[PDB]
DNA sequence: AAAAGAACGGAACGCCTGCTCTGAACCTGTGCC
């Protein structure tokens, strides 16, 4: 990969001096049957485009290029085969900073070869998506329609549904409009017949609706004037509760409809990211709504997902994430209430700030712009927070554990933001004081101009330490904990240290339980008292007199009294723990 | 046919597996080079399928990144094995490729170390032969390479040079071994490659002068033995015989001497070089300094006799005077060329009359002539704080180059008449005419003093080449005996009182006195006049030569200084000293009077030296040249050898069996060390070996060899032969128990017979006279045992089998030691430092079976248990009481010496639970319960006596 | 149930000391000097 990285610049500061021996490093490349896709990507970038940018001698590079992609493009090695459509993605993007010659061979040569290759279109259109999500910014308008202008073609021949009531066939159940259009009457023939697609490839379909949010990105500022009658569509599918009747199904159509129901909420997800940002005619209503309707058919899907017991999804609970929409924060604009829903995004947030803070979507962008990212909208964030400490204020068990997980997952957020450790590296101290700042400004009346680091540092300390009070689980009063380490110095000064030593021993004295009783005694508790213990001990006075008054009072008063409970003076204390 | 067919099979393998296909080809050239080694067509096929795998492989690099791991896992099974020829020209091949050769490279070197360290062990000991009889040498494959691919192949050529160019920079023992084998690969290439002749001559070249600091002899002898294999290769690689003498005049270690002998045809057929180093040489001379002049004048003394003297001409008489005026340098530099000019003076004869005429002018430059007046010798002329004109070595180059004119058909008058005079004047003197006339006259570290001290140094130097000349002049002439004999008077009278200066040290420089100056030739002959010279035509002047008692001392004494120059340096000085076959004549004359002195029944202590130095340097030096001794001795080697023993093994036991008053212990330690000495060349499977063994294990369990160190030599010899030959843990256990029969137990509640087994061993040795020997073989034994566990790591069960009996036995051994009350020396120590080595060994074995029950280890464990572990605790409960007793001798700081008294104490435990943890490890993976025998592992703890402190 | 994972468990070559064998004229004792 460093080499790769290394020969990018080569090229860019002398192309001829680097296509001098070119002509080896393209060989071994392409010799090299052993090559990981991002260096496929890599490679590919200049490889396919050498000739196009220099355009004195590069045609020999160009010309082996699309002889072997021609002869391996309808190749029987499926293995990286798409490595040359990759190539073809690099060149459009390499166009994308005449040409156009090049490009129509690449993809007369592609459909040729793809002619009834079901993983062609979409691994096609994918690309496609990958090439104006990126680097597409700079491509013609003319390019791009030659390029991907076959949406007019494809999708209402046979994948635009029609919005008339007859729908019938021999499908394994009946076609009814769950989530009918807002609009009735409106336009009725905006509608997707999902059963007639599947029974005209339902796994190509997926990854196409971000295909039509590109092409209306470019040619226009959003995505109103094409989807207009679209954006409210519902969904051909069988009765929503006709998933009750999950042992009635017993594969008769319990596979078809698990199907059915896979395809739905990615296609759900697809309409999410192609209409979300832009405002208009209730536009951002119906994405809320979009939104309820995702969280409800996911729950109605878990029921199946367990009734299914085995399956193999195409990808275009947990356990069926890699087989998901991965979408980004760039759906965010409507952040600022489903507490489920909440719960959902906050969710798919988690698990990125957990990777790319500690696929290839959050992997586009650096750090750098993870930090603009999450600070675009901190302030639904605050706000949502301070809505639980209101209710917990205040305080339905199905909905008192949505509070607590939804809780519990935002200081996840918060802690996995600003334990990192990039923030070691002072490249972007600007950026992390200007981060801070909302949150200064949200303790104090605000108007923080410029305030001290020594001052912020305080502000976002006692901030955070408000909700030091009110805490639904154990494993909330971890995560708090920690992420008020995160923001503070490492090593903490005698006053935070203090601090630290009195909310930990707090914490050690509360009683946790779950709202059905049941001590919350388990697994990742017992790692959240480890840390617990060890920061607490670290940051105490007088660590020895700490160390004798927990042996000497807490556990005698176990052993003695406690016969399958915990310990009086410290809860926390169990005999299992 | 077959070509084509593989090709196909490779690119199936580049489509299909390549794990066992590669190896399955290499099986069938292995076995068709077999078939065909009791086929030229057949080798150019070879050639043809190694360039189209070779090919194959460079275009694709990481397909041949299997074969490495493939090899090293097939080396750490197979011991030695699969390193065919196919196998290492492969790996040749692909190393041009320039693709991670580095890593192959390293491989290759840790396979041949290993290998030559695994011939090394297994030619030091049969024992592990016999058990290990899978010697497997990577350096007879490797050699045969160069055979097998001199068919004209497309790489083999270009893979062999790299590779010998890497193992002569790995070589920098098994460093000698790699040098020797990389050495002869590149003499083969050499022999054989003939179209890489020239590039090969360039390479090292470019190398040969590439280590100017760091020792480049090995690069100068390929080198000799390249151009002496091909004297016109260098020809062909000219305009570099100008360009090698870049720097040649920095580092002249005898480098320099050997380049130029080296490539001395090339000059004498190269007028070119021949003018570019004589312009080199006005550089050379003149430089001021003295660092690196020394380089010169050696180079040139020897280019002297490089060119012929056939007899153009004016190029000797140009070239006679350009040495001579560099004449007036620094002692040190001037004295090289008085050694060397003998050398070039039987090359010409005009050359040696101006050469002649030259050294007579540099000696009448300090004669003095005179008649009954003070030494003629202006000792003070080189006084002055150093010295810049050595004195002796240029007397010693007059008699010895007055000696070769005479020999070969005015000046050599003139020579005769100072020699004369200046001896007659020697002898008409005394200390008194000296400038060192009282003892209390010179001191070390004093102005007055150094200068005598240097007087003193070349005065007795002289004295010893007037006695070589007189001695060949005076032909059985008692007037020159007469003043050979005085002359000697003179030089012993300096000597003994006032030796050097004085001397308080107790050492013996040069065997007992400074470098001596008499040619190898004359102090040979003047031991047979001296010793086995009886004859009516001498004129009683060797018997009053044999009544000078002080003259027998120093007779030999020379001779003994002389061979130890020859024992460690190569060479030595004087006439034909660096000439091997002129001095092993010399070799064999002189033996013979030494020994036969000896036989005549102190003097003769003087001859032990000299025997045992002579055979420990033809051994060393002469391997080749053994025969013809044993033939001068007087291939029946071992019988004259063993002949020998027993006329030394009658003085021993007749000296062994006298009483102490009669004892000499120096001469009984001179004459077990000949025994060893001797015992190292016998016939590996003689009877002799066997009869000499059965002879001194019974003067050792009869004898008491109550000195220490005739008690330690002779334990030293047996082992020697009992180790080539069998195990010695019988010994080591019978001897245990002598040691045990010797003290009281360490229970102090129980009590031995006698069993006084051995009769070395007794009381008064009980020291660690003993107790660390026998530990030292106990180390040996445990440590050839590791290479075979490693090893061990079909005929496996006799593996186990051997091992578990030389360990069950070696268990009972330290039982009986760990019982006794051991002496409180470093015996203790080293015993805990081999008894923490012991329980490791029983780990790696048990380690290794983890990976594979048997009762027979079982047996072994019960054993160890129940006869090592409570006693062990116990004898460390023993040191307790031996150390506070041993340490209340504090002069009556004492840190020191308390931690390291109980270092070994610690790490014997741990030592036993580290064995004891993976013991726990097997016992439950191998579903037996082994700790029934075994007991608890104890542990003790302290108090501290508080009334005590009062 | 007693399976993984990776964080927990663990290994190799390099270093000059504080070491003990070796060293040294001595100075003592006593039959000889």
């Amino acid at each position: 990969d460093i080499s790769l990285d290394v020969l990018t610049d080569l090229v860019i500061l002398h192309p001829s001096l680097l296509l001098r021996y070119a002509t080896f490093v393209k060989t071994i490349l392409d010799s090299m049957q052993k090559l990981n896709p991002c260096q496929i990507r890599k490679l590919f970038y200049i490889l396919s485009t050498l000739a196009f940018s220099q355009r004195q001698e590069g045609s020999y590079i160009q010309d082996d290029m699309h002889m072997v992609i021609r002869k391996w493009l309808s190749s029987s090695v499926p293995n990286h085969k798409q490595m040359g459509i990759i190539g073809a993605v690099t060149m459009m993007g390499s166009v994308a900073l005449e040409c156009d010659g090049q490009l129509s061979t690449l993809l007369d040569l592609v459909g040729f070869c793809c002619e009834q290759t079901p993983e062609v279109l979409a691994l096609y259109y994918d690309e496609l998506a990958n090439l104006i999500e990126k680097q597409k910014g700079n491509l013609d308008l003319q390019l791009l329609d030659k390029f991907g202008k076959s949406l007019v073609e494809d999708f209402p021949n046979d994948f635009v549904v029609d919005l008339s009531p007859t729908v019938d066939g021999s499908f394994l159940f009946p076609v009814k409009s769950l989530y009918n259009l807002d609009e009735d009457e409106t336009q009725g023939a905006i509608a997707i017949n999902l059963l007639p697609l599947v029974s005209v490839s339902p796994i190509c379909l997926s990854p196409c609706f971000r295909l039509l949010r590109l092409y209306t990105g470019e040619q226009n500022n959003g995505s109103l004037e094409e989807i207009d009658a679209l954006l409210g569509c519902p969904l051909y599918l069988t009765d929503l509760e006709v998933e009750g009747k999950l042992d009635s199904l017993s594969k008769q159509e319990r596979e078809f409809l698990c199907s059915l129901l896979f395809y739905a909420l990615n296609w759900f997800r697809e309409v999410v990211n192609a209409f979300c940002q832009q405002q208009d005619a209730e536009m951002k209503g119906k994405v809320l709504t979009r939104l309820q309707n995702i969280t409800e058919l996911q729950n109605v899907l878990g029921k199946c997902l367990a009734a299914t017991p085995g399956y193999v999804p195409p990808p275009a609970l947990q356990s069926y994430r890699p087989y998901f929409r991965e979408l980004d924060l760039e759906v965010f604009s409507v952040l600022h209430l489903g507490p489920a829903e909440l719960c959902f995004l906050l969710d798919d947030m988690c698990w990125k700030l957990e990777h790319v803070l500690t696929f290839s979507h959050l992997c586009q962008r650096s750090p750098k712009e993870v930090a603009v990212c999450v600070v675009k909208l901190l302030k639904p964030l605050c706000n949502h927070m301070e809505n639980m400490h209101n209710y917990f204020q205040t305080v339905n068990i199905q909905e008192y554990q949505l509070m607590s997980s939804c809780y519990h997952q935002l200081l996840l957020a918060f802690r996995l933001l600003f334990a990192w450790s990039g923030f070691s590296q002072h490249e972007n101290s600007n950026l992390l004081r200007s981060a801070l700042q909302v949150l200064a400004d949200r303790l104090k009346p605000g108007e923080t101009e410029f305030l001290p680091l020594e001052e912020l540092i305080s502000e976002s300390f006692q901030y955070l330490l408000n909700f030091q009070a009110s805490i639904p689980s154990f494993q909330c009063a971890f995560i708090l904990t920690q992420v008020l380490m995160a923001i503070s110095e490492k090593p903490m000064t005698g006053w935070k240290r203090e601090k630290m030593a009195s909310l930990a021993k707090q914490f050690l004295c509360q009683s946790w339980m779950k709202p059905g009783g049941d001590r919350e005694k388990g697994s990742h508790f017992n790692s959240a008292l480890h840390t617990l213990l060890c920061v607490y001990l670290e940051h105490t006075d007088n660590i020895l007199k700490a160390i004798e008054e927990i042996s000497s009072v807490g556990v005698p008063e176990l052993i003695n009294s406690a016969k399958d409970g915990c310990s009086s003076t410290y809860p926390t204390l169990s005999r299992q723990t | 046919e077959i070509p084509p067919l593989v090709y196909q099979l490779l690119l199936l393998s580049a489509k299909g597996s390549k794990k066992t296909v590669l190896e399955g080809i290499i099986s069938f050239f292995n076995q068709l080079d077999k078939r065909q080694k009791e086929l030229d067509q057949l080798r150019h096929v070879e050639g043809t399928v190694i360039l189209h795998i070779v090919s194959a492989i460079n275009l694709d690099q990481d397909i041949g990144e299997e074969l490495i791991k493939h090899l090293k896992t097939e080396q750490q099974k197979d011991p030695g094995k699969a390193l065919c020829p196919f196998s290492v020209s492969l790996l040749l091949s692909t190393a041009v490729k320039h693709r991670l050769q580095e890593q192959i490279f390293d491989f290759l070197k840790t396979s041949i170390t290993r290998s030559c360290k695994d011939l090394q062990i297994l030619q030091a000991s049969k024992f592990l032969q016999d058990l290990c009889p899978q010697q497997y040498d990577v350096t007879a494959v490797i050699l045969e390479v160069v055979k097998n691919s001199a068919f004209g192949w497309d790489h083999v050529t270009q893979g062999l040079v790299d590779l010998g160019f890497s193992l002569m920079e790995s070589y920098e023992m098994p460093a000698q071994q790699a040098c020797k084998l990389g050495a002869s690969i590149l003499l083969e290439t050499f022999k054989v490659h003939e179209p890489i002749r020239s590039d090969i001559l360039e390479q090292v070249l470019n190398r040969v002068l590439t280590k100017a600091a760091s020792p480049v002899s090995h690069f100068i002898d390929l080198l000799s033995n390249i151009v002496v294999s091909a004297p016109l290769v260098l020809q062909n690689s000219s305009s570099r015989v100008t360009e090698t003498f870049d720097n040649l005049s920095f580092l002249p270690i005898d480098t320099v001497q050997g380049l130029l002998r080296a490539v001395q045809p090339l000059l004498k057929v190269s007028m070119s070089v021949r003018d570019s180093l004589i312009l080199v040489l006005q550089k050379a001379i003149f430089s001021r300094q003295l660092d690196a002049r020394k380089a010169a004048v050696a180079g040139f003394l020897l280019l002297l006799r490089n060119f012929k003297i056939l007899g153009n001409e004016a190029f000797c008489l140009e070239i006679l005077g350009s040495l001579r005026r560099c004449l007036s340098q620094q002692a040190d530099v001037r004295l090289m060329l008085y050694e060397g000019f003998y050398d070039v003076l039987r090359r010409n004869s005009q050359l040696a009359s101006s050469i002649m005429e030259t050294l007579l002018s540099q000696i009448k430059q300090y004669y003095l002539p005179q008649q009954d007046l003070l030494p003629p010798l202006k000792l003070e002329g080189c006084i002055m704080i150093f010295l810049q004109e050595p004195l002796a070595h240029l007397l010693c180059c007059i008699q010895h180059c007055l000696a070769w004119y005479k020999s070969t058909v005015g000046f050599e008058q003139n020579f005769e008449e100072m020699l004369e005079s200046v001896t007659r004047r020697m002898i008409k003197s005394e200390l008194e005419d000296f400038e060192l006339d009282k003892s209390a006259d010179f001191s070390p570290s004093s102005g007055v003093g150094v200068k005598n001290n240097i007087y003193a140094i070349q005065v007795m130097g002289i004295c010893e080449v007037l006695i070589e000349y007189n001695f060949k002049i005076g032909n059985f002439s008692k007037n020159k005996f007469e003043d050979v004999l005085g002359l000697f008077t003179c030089y012993n009278k300096l000597s003994e009182i006032l030796k050097e200066k004085a001397g308080k040290n107790k050492s013996t420089l040069g065997n007992r006195i400074a470098r001596s100056f008499l040619s190898m030739g004359f102090v040979s002959t003047l031991l047979t006049a001296l010793f086995r010279d009886n004859a009516q035509s001498h004129e009683e002047s060797l018997a009053v030569l044999r009544s000078s008692t002080e003259f027998m001392r120093y007779a030999v004494s020379v001779a003994l200084q002389k061979v130890q120059q020859l024992e460690e340096m190569g060479q030595t000085d004087g006439p034909d000293g660096q000439n091997p076959e002129k001095m092993f004549q010399n070799l064999c004359k002189i033996t013979r009077v030494l020994l036969w002195r000896y036989t005549s029944i102190s003097i003769s202590l003087l001859c032990l030296e000299g025997l045992l130095r002579i055979f420990n340097t033809m051994q060393q030096l002469y391997a080749a040249r053994i025969p013809q001794f044993l033939q001068a001795l007087d291939i029946n080697v071992t019988e004259k050898a063993a002949f020998q023993i027993r006329q030394f093994q009658r003085s021993l036991v007749n000296q062994l069996s006298s009483a102490e008053d009669d004892f000499n212990s120096k001469e009984t330690q001179l004459l077990i060390t000949i025994l060893s000495t001797l015992s190292k060349l016998l016939d590996p499977g003689s009877q002799q070996f066997l009869q000499f063994l059965t002879w001194t294990v019974k003067i050792c369990k009869e004898n008491a060899l109550e000195d220490l160190s005739c008690c330690k030599g002779l334990l030293t010899l047996l082992f020697s032969l009992h180790v080539l030959y069998k195990s010695p843990v019988s010994l080591l256990r019978e001897l245990a128990q002598d040691i045990h029969a010797c003290l009281g137990d360490i229970d102090q509640d129980v009590e031995i017979e006698s069993r006084s087994h051995f009769a070395i061993v007794n009381v008064k040795t009980a020291a660690p006279t003993v107790c660390l020997l026998v530990l030292g073989q106990a180390d040996k034994v445990l440590e050839e045992v590791d290479w075979l566990i490693k090893r061990l790591t079909n005929q496996t069960q006799a593996l186990e089998k051997g091992v578990i009996l030389q360990l069950g036995t070696l268990l009972t051994v330290f039982h009986e030691l760990v019982q006794t009350a051991l002496p409180a020396g470093s015996c203790v120590d080293s015993l805990l430092r081999s008894l923490s080595k012991t329980y490791a060994i029983l780990t790696s074995l048990i380690k290794h079976y983890i990976q594979a029950v048997p009762g027979r280890l079982e047996k072994l464990v019960k054993l160890s248990g129940s006869h090592l572990t409570p006693q062990c605790y116990s004898f460390i409960t023993y040191v307790q009481n031996i150390h506070s007793e041993s340490l209340s001798f504090a002069e009556e700081t004492v840190m020191a010496k308390v931690l390291r008294d109980t270092k070994p104490i610690p790490n014997l435990i741990f030592a036993i639970e580290q064995y004891e943890k993976f013991l726990i490890h097997l016992s439950k993976k191998s579903k037996v319960n082994l700790m029934q025998y075994m007991k608890l592992s104890t542990s003790r703890d302290f108090r501290i006596n508080a009334s005590m402190l009062d």
